[PDB]
């Protein structure tokens, strides 16, 4: 019961705050102050350095990102699941402005610029200037916004978007294609648009952010359809790389490693 | 030729695991020097 | 108080209802029995063993790891619940953290004090058998079943049963060292002798044996009512405390875990306010938990204790309580027993006075000091005389050993003789063997002398000798010539003022003097073949011819004054307790130390300048004897007076109980006291002392079951080492604290930085334990085998109010300088490790929500790659890893610069191998623990590039430099600033 903290603070004999006179907290704090501006000063000094020995346009390691993983575009706001109702607009309106935000660089008002390669032949490019091949946004049909503004919203018949992760320097082998297939014995009929998925060579290698300027990867979109009446809810799809033994697809850690399952729930 | 994607991590691990045994013997003779 | 001595016979027997012969009627002691109770000692309950572990279990550090596992176990349970697909790493890591509290338990378990025996050793010396007169018969009974106000016969070696009012006695002595320390038989007399039942001759006391003679006595107390049966209570139910080390050990838990639950609940409640959900809040303040607890701090400790205690037990000085290798350095006063500490409990020759000169003699046990001269004539005549009229012989089947380490059935002072001349001169055997005794006269009250005739040297048939001893100052009287170097000289009066002075010189060394004279036949006039056996002849024996005078003394063990002397160097006050006589305890303590030479008591001030000791000033006197009876009715004032006012204290005829006050009165003028003693008397006060020290072959069974430490060679300057050692365990526990805690700073901040900045987790909580449990144990432990960087035995013992283990110049070095080095180190590690794969510094920020999300696998770095969640969970795990061992390589030359705390390590070296096997054992295990196979999946360790070794170089390097100039600048400006911060 006895509060002996109450002279530990503000003593009045000496001064003594917190064991500590004025001069002595001054001095300490000081010294602390100057102690971590040196130490800040060789830590920032240690880290231009150690920036200075790295290269601008590709990283220094590859190893740990070996084969791209395939995702799905927009991202659904919980556990990559896509709920949404065909008769109020509100419930669907995020996925359609994301769409059309991602859609923007694809249509050829801005990639009028760009440059036409031929299909089918991978793309090297070993001078300094570094053109990108341009994808027009045709190849998405009835998944794009140029024939509906709803990416098949509005009708039961959603689209959704899947690509393949972008690595410098990978050059796929084959014919890459991106197939998806429904999971339930339903089998509600999933659409790839540009034919099979098709993922064409012509966009490969990737160069890097800063050499590639203008560089639109291949897109896939898919579109699941629902019957009127029948929600057909609760439909899982998967999608997979099949088409080059240079990108895995059968990793067992990595569920997301040339292939992205996703699920499609639609109302009314 | 350099591939890149690809690192000799079964090498690396065989050069660190015998730094480690040489280590963990010169410090057992170290200790046990009579 | 409460004496029944004062009773006359018929008082006393109508007091009790007993019969003054017929003893007690059977049916009347079987009621009392009933009514009073067993004549047995009660033993105290004692504590369960599992409840003492699952006290350890609950220490400061315990409750924030029981936390911990608690919150992982929720965090588990909460992930279950939401994405039905758990991760068994939370409940891995509560199991972990569980079964690291229960092996800190056992640690503290270990490290701990096992209780005593005291009351077993105490019924040890309960008879079995008493014999009581009852119905007028003698009958033997089981010593439980005496009651009180019953006749009890003792005789020839019986254990005292209970307390007796002695009533008759034929030649009654008892050993009475259960209550005073001291082996002397004491006369047992009916009559009423002193005030203090103490010391008068007609009480009988329980513990006791009978040497010798038969008694009949009054039982007055039975079992816990007895004098003894007290002192086994108070001493049984007395507890030493907390101990010196115990506290410490406290107060910097206390500390560090304030720190954690600050920065626990604080960072808590930033990232509730930052909109962290519930798993992420709880991984998180799990994190923060690990990190800001030291997991293997204790045990190290406890390790550490073990090991300087197993090094005391290579030098004969066995520690029972693990705590106590501490407190001995820590000690400030000692409070040491004389009779059996001090001294060799045995009668022994000391001094000699013949040819007019004081003759000393070797009374070491070892007999490794010098000797005096044996070639004089007189003193051959002087060692037959002393070496053949004792009584005492050696006992047989004992002659494998040292000649001072042998029984002899005999007195004291007749043994000391005996071993005397057996030391110096040939056998007593074969000297008797050579003069056959004829004729003797034993020792008597009034006589005060022992002769005996025997037949002469010269082979003369006429000649013969008579061998004399007694009194010094009564045997002159009978005596008339002196032998000077083998020549009968007359008396003279200047002889006889030599003779008292000398008389008065030994008598004043606090030694008992003997006389010793012989007188030949003067011619035929007494025949051979003469009887001597005619009993009252009229034979007056006059006109001896003196040779010596012998004085015998309980002596100083060889060891004892250098000890004593070293231990007051140490700054350590030393305090004779004893229970025997005045004069002999100031003998003993001027001759050992404890009183020095040019320190005078106010007796010895009062008699130099002839006055009466109450004109004179006590605060002139730098010493004092105070003996029991004035100690009895002295308040506790006075005592704490006689304590601080006198630098040189010696107390006598102390009982048990004014031990224990003794070391109480010490205690409270705030002083960590040992005391060290051997017998039953001694163990309150072994009890009570911070630390107690017991005898080893001179200490009985209650004292070494009552004591925390025993010298089992009874070497005295095992004192001295165990100060040092307890000195220098404490700095090394500071050295091995403050690289414990500094490992702590790394650990703690990535946390942070990943709370305040949003990057990725620099650091996960399977490293951290990896840290602690792991390449930080060898490490610390080694800083036990670190040898004084000065003389810590000039140094005066340590204030435990104000030097402490842990202060805040600890804490400001581990956790604001070389924590804070290391954590930048570390911190360039990370920043290394991720931008070399593709994110930059600045592409980090903000990056912990996508990060961390297991849904987004797109998260592109600055080079325009996309990530999935694996890849770039494997890149972070791989920067753990890289952070583990830049954390193991900046503690390289942590544990260098922490090697010594003001020396340089050029000047100190790197002699210890313990250290730089560590240094090895932490860097293999490091590399073993990155490239094992099989390892990304166990613990999520990931084998590093050979050049990620090296990002934490410079900053270990700045580690040393900095150490090293701060020492220098330590050493240089003693009173400087720099060591008043930064000097721990
Ligand atoms: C990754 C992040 C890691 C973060 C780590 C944070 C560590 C925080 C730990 C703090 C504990 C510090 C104390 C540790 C030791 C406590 C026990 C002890 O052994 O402690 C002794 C003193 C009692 O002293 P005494 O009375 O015997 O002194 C006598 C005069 N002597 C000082 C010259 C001797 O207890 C004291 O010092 C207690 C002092 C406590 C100070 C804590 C507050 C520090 C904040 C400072 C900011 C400025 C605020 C005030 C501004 C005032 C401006 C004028
Ligand atoms: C050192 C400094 C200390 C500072 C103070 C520290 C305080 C720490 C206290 C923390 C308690 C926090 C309050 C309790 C938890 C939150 C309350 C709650 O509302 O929580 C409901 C839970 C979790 O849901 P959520 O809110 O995260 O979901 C949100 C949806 N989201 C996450 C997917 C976005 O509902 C569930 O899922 C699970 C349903 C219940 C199942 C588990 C039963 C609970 C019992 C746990 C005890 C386990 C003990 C095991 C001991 C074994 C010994 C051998
Ligand atoms: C790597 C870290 C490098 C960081 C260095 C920062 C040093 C900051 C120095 C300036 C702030 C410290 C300060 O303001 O101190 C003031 C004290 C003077 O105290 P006063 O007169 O007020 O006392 C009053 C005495 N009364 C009571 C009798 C009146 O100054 C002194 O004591 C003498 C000088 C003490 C200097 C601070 C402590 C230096 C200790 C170790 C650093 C050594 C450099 C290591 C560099 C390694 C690089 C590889
Ligand atoms: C003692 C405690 C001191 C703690 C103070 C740490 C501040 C260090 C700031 C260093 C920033 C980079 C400096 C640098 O070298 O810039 C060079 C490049 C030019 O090329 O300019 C740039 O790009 C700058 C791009 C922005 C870089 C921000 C990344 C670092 C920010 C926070 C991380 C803090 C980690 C350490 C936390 C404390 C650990 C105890
Ligand atoms: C050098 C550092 C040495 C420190 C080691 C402590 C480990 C710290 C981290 C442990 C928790 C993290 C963990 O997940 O660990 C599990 C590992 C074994 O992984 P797993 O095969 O189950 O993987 C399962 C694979 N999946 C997930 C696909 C099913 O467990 C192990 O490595 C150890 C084997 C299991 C032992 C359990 C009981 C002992 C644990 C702690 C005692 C600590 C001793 C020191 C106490 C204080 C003394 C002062
Ligand atoms: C940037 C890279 C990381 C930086 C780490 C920074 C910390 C370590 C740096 C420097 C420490 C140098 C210590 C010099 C000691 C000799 C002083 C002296 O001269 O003592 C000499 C004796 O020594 C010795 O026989 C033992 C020498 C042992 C050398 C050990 C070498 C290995 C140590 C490695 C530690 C470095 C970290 C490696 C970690 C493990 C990796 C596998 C001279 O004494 P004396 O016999 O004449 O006197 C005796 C009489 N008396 C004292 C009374 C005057
Ligand atoms: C003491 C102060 C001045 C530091 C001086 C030494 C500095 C310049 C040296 C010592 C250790 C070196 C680092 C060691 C490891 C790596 C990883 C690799 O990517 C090469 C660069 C980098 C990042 C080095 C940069 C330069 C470096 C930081
Ligand atoms: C990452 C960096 C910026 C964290 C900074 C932590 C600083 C503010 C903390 C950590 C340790 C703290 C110090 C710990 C010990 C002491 C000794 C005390 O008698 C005065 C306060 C003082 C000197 C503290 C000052 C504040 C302190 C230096
Ligand atoms: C400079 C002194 C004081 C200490 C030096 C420690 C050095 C020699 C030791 C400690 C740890 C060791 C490293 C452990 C692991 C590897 C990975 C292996 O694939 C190449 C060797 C390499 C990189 C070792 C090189 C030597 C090494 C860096
Ligand atoms: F042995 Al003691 F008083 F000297 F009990
Ligand atoms: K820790
Ligand atoms: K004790
Ligand atoms: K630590
Ligand atoms: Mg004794």
């Amino acid at each position: 019961s006895l509060a002996e903290w109450k002279l530990f603070i503000y003593n009045p004999t000496t001064g003594e705050f917190l064991g500590r006179t004025a001069k002595s907290w001054g001095l300490i704090l000081l010294f602390y102050l100057v102690f971590y501006g040196f130490l800040a000063a060789l830590f920032s000094f240690t880290m231009w350095v150690m920036l200075q020995t790295l290269n601008d346009e590709v990283p220094k390691y590859r190893d740990q990102i070996p084969s791209p993983g395939l995702m799905v575009f927009p991202k659904p706001v919980t556990a990559l699941e896509y709920t949404f109702s065909r008769s109020d607009p509100t419930s669907y309106a995020g996925y359609i402005e994301d769409l059309k935000k991602f859609l923007k660089p694809y249509t050829l008002e801005e990639q009028k610029n760009l440059t036409v390669c031929p299909d089918g032949a991978l793309f090297e490019q070993k001078g300094p200037v570094y053109v990108a091949c341009q994808f027009p946004i045709s190849l998405l049909q009835a998944c794009s916004g140029m024939n509906d503004p709803d990416f098949g919203y509005s009708q039961g018949n959603p689209c959704i978007l899947v690509k393949m992760n972008r690595i410098i320097g990978l050059k796929p082998e084959g014919v890459p294609r991106i197939d998806c297939v429904s999971k339930n014995e339903d089998i509600p009929n999933v659409a790839v648009y540009p034919h099979n998925g098709m993922i064409d060579l012509k966009y490969f290698p990737y160069y890097g952010k800063k050499l590639h300027v203008g560089y639109l990867q291949p897109l896939v979109a898919v579109q699941v359809s629902f019957a009127p009446n029948n929600t057909g809810k609760e439909v899982t799809v998967e999608c997979k790389i099949d088409g080059s033994a240079n990108l895995k697809s059968q990793d067992d850690r990595d569920k997301f490693l040339g292939r992205v399952m996703f699920k499609i729930t639609a109302r009314a | 030729e350099d591939d890149p994607f690809f690192y000799d991590e079964h090498t690396l691990r065989k050069r660190g695991l015998l730094v480690a045994a040489v280590l963990f013997i010169t410090g057992i003779i170290i200790l046990t020097s009579g | 108080s409460m004496d029944d001595h004062k009773l006359s016979l018929d008082e006393l027997h109508r007091k009790y209802g007993t019969d003054l012969s017929r003893g007690l009627t059977s049916a009347r002691a079987a009621e009392i029995l009933a009514r009073d109770g067993p004549n047995a000692l009660t033993p105290p309950p004692t504590t369960p063993e599992w409840i003492k572990f699952c006290r350890q279990l609950f220490g400061g550090f315990s409750m924030l790891l029981w936390i911990g596992a608690i919150l992982c176990f929720l965090a588990y349970s909460i992930q279950a619940a939401t994405e039905e697909e758990p991760q068994n790493d939370n409940l891995y890591l509560g199991v972990v953290l569980s079964a690291v509290v229960i092996i800190t338990g056992c640690f503290s378990y270990y490290q701990e004090a096992k209780s005593s025996k005291i009351m077993e050793s105490f019924k040890n010396m309960v008879p079995q058998q008493a014999l009581v007169i009852r119905n007028g018969e003698k009958m033997s009974i089981n010593a439980e079943e005496v009651v009180v106000g019953d006749l009890v016969e003792v005789k020839g070696g019986d254990r005292i049963p209970a307390d007796l009012r002695i009533i008759s006695a034929n030649g009654c002595k008892v050993d009475n060292s259960s209550l005073t320390g001291e082996s002397e038989p004491q006369t047992r007399s009916p009559d009423f002798t002193n005030e203090n039942p103490l010391e008068t001759r007609n009480i009988a006391f329980f513990s006791t044996n009978c040497v010798e003679g038969t008694a009949r006595g009054i039982v007055v107390y039975t079992g816990d009512r007895t004098v003894m049966g007290r002192i086994a209570t108070l001493a049984s139910g007395l507890e030493g405390g907390q101990t010196p080390i115990a506290a410490e050990i406290e107060h910097f838990i206390h500390i560090i875990t304030g720190v954690a639950v600050f920065l626990g609940v604080s960072f808590f409640i930033l990232s509730l306010i930052l909109e962290y959900t519930w798993l992420e809040a709880v991984i998180f303040l799990i994190g923060i938990i690990v990190a800001n607890v030291p997991e293997g701090l204790l045990a190290t400790v406890t390790v550490c204790l073990t090991l300087t205690a197993k090094r005391m037990a290579r030098k004969n000085c066995l520690v029972k309580n693990l705590e106590a290798v501490e407190t001995l350095g820590s000690t400030s006063t000692i409070c040491s027993d004389k009779t059996g500490t001090l001294t060799q409990n045995r009668m022994t020759v000391a001094h000699m006075w013949f040819d007019n000169q004081i003759h000393e003699a070797d009374t070491t046990e070892n007999q490794s000091g010098v000797s005096f001269d044996k070639t004089s004539a007189t003193w051959l005549a002087l060692s037959r005389i002393a070496g053949l009229c004792n009584r005492a012989v050696f006992q047989a089947n004992q002659e494998n050993l040292p000649i001072l380490k042998r029984a002899v059935a005999g007195d004291a002072s007749e043994s000391a003789l005996l071993k005397c001349i057996e030391l110096c001169c040939g056998s007593v055997k074969e000297m008797r063997e050579r003069y056959a005794k004829i004729v003797e006269i034993p020792f008597n009250s009034t006589n005060k002398y022992q002769l005996s005739i025997h037949k002469n040297p010269n082979t003369s048939e006429p000649q013969h000798l008579l061998v004399m001893k007694g009194a010094p100052e009564r045997i002159l009287d009978r005596c008339s010539s002196i032998l000077l170097h083998g020549k009968e000289q007359p008396l003279d009066e200047e002889l006889k003022d030599a003779f008292q002075n000398a008389y008065l010189e030994l008598g004043g060394l606090g030694e008992r003097v003997l006389g010793f004279c012989h007188l030949f036949l003067p011619d035929e006039q007494f025949p051979e073949g003469f009887q001597f056996d005619t009993d009252d002849v009229n034979f007056p024996i006059d006109n001896l011819c003196f040779v010596g005078l012998i004085s015998m003394i309980d002596p100083p063990r060889a060891a004892v004054p250098d000890a004593v002397g070293k231990c007051r160097s140490a700054g350590i006050k030393v305090i004779m307790v004893t229970g025997d006589h005045p004069i002999t305890a100031k003998a003993i303590a001027k001759g050992v130390g404890i009183i020095s030479e040019g320190n005078e008591t106010v007796e010895d001030i009062a008699a130099r300048l002839n006055i009466p000791v109450s004109q004179v000033n006590p605060r002139d006197a730098k010493a004092c004897v105070v003996h029991g009876s004035d100690l009895k009715d002295m308040t506790s004032e006075q005592l704490d007076d006689i304590l601080k006012y006198h630098t040189e204290i010696v107390f006598a005829r102390t009982s048990p109980q004014q031990k224990l006050i003794i070391v109480e009165g010490c205690q409270r003028q705030g002083a960590i006291v040992a005391v060290t003693g051997d017998g039953v008397n001694d163990s309150p006060a072994l009890k009570k002392a911070d630390i107690g020290v017991a005898m080893g072959i001179a200490g009985s069974d209650v004292s070494k079951q009552a004591a925390d430490m025993i010298l089992l060679d009874d070497n005295f300057a095992s004192i001295v080492t165990g100060v040092e050692e307890g000195r220098l365990i404490f700095d090394n526990l500071k050295k091995s604290i403050a690289y414990t805690l500094t490992s702590n700073i790394p650990e703690i901040t990535p946390f942070l930085i990943f709370i305040i900045a949003n990057i990725p987790l620099p650091l996960g909580t399977v490293t951290i334990l990896c840290i602690d449990l792991g390449t930080d144990m060898v490490p610390a432990i080694s800083l036990a085998y670190e040898q004084a960087e000065s003389d810590i035995m000039k140094r005066q013992p340590r204030n435990p109010k104000t030097d402490k283990l842990v202060n805040e110049r600890l804490i400001s070095m581990a956790y604001g300088q070389i924590g804070m080095i290391q954590a930048l180190g570390g911190f360039f590690t990370y920043f290394v490790i991720l931008a070399e794969n593709g994110f930059l510094p600045i592409h980090l920020l903000g990056l912990r929500v996508d990060w961390d999300d297991r849904w987004i696998n797109d998260v592109e770095d600055s080079y325009g790659q996309q990530w999935t969640y694996e890849q770039r969970k494997i890149v972070e795990f791989t920067c753990h890893t890289a952070f583990f061992v830049s954390i193991v390589v900046v503690q390289w030359a942590d544990l260098v610069i922490c090697k010594t705390r003001r020396n340089s390590v050029f000047q100190q070296g790197m002699k210890n191998k313990i250290l730089i096997f560590g240094l090895f054992e932490e860097t293999a295990l490091a590399a073993f623990l990155s490239y094992c196979p099989g390892m990304g999946v166990a613990l999520r360790m990931y084998p590093l590039k050979p050049t990620w070794w090296f990002c934490a170089f410079p900053y270990s390097l700045l580690i040393f430099v900095y150490d090293e100039v701060r020492k220098l600048i330590i050493r240089r400006r003693p009173g400087g600033w720099v060591e008043k911060e930064t000097y721990y």
